[PDB]
């Protein structure tokens, strides 16, 4: 989530090969602590896994089939 | 050759991905539960061969060791 | 009389008439109404 924008944003935060780097990059390491605990935000699994969750989807794609059929029996 | 053996039992494979994804109709929430087991041994490995009749006595002794 | 009015009015429903199976046609009801769908 925050990590997703955080990749593209930590991207060009780097400033040349000069010691201009670490003067900001130590605080960036603090940001790395912060994101290290952002990993804790995603510490547990919800629905199983792709594609096993996708298998659940296709399972619904079979489960949708009766739904499109029994109405034909309305009369 | 000097043990070297297979114990035979009963298994379970619960997994939610099939389990509650249906449930309360054509997928019982409980089973509850038991299957089959054949564990190869000696040395350092265990085959988990499929267990399905039709079957003959020779197969586990042979095919596995084949 | 309640069985009369009610079972007769309900004889026609989402199932339509109870004879909607149409005997042999109902052999296709498990397929032509189902498997035929695609």
């Amino acid at each position: 989530t925050l990590l997703r924008q955080g990749i593209r944003q930590l991207k060009e935060k780097v400033s040349k090969m000069e010691p201009e780097e670490m003067t900001v990059k130590e605080k960036k390491s603090i940001i790395e602590i912060l994101k290290a605990r952002i990993a804790l935000k995603k510490a547990f699994l919800k629905m199983a896994l792709s594609e096993s969750n996708d298998t659940v989807v296709k399972k619904e794609d079979v489960r949708e089939s009766p739904v499109d059929t029994f109405m034909e029996n309305a009369t | 050759q000097l043990g070297h053996y297979i114990h035979i039992f009963v298994n379970t494979q619960p997994i939610s991905a099939f389990e509650r994804t249906l449930s309360s109709k054509r997928s019982s929430c409980e089973y509850d539960h038991f299957l089959l087991l054949v564990e190869w041994h000696h040395d350092g490995i265990v085959e988990h061969v499929p267990l399905d009749d039709h079957m003959d006595a020779q197969h586990l002794l042979l095919l596995i060791t084949q | 009389r309640t069985h009369n009015r009610q079972m007769t009015e309900t004889l026609e429903k989402y199932k339509s008439l109870d004879f909607n199976m149409e005997k042999e046609g109902d052999v296709i009801q498990q397929l032509k109404s189902s498997i035929k769908k695609p």
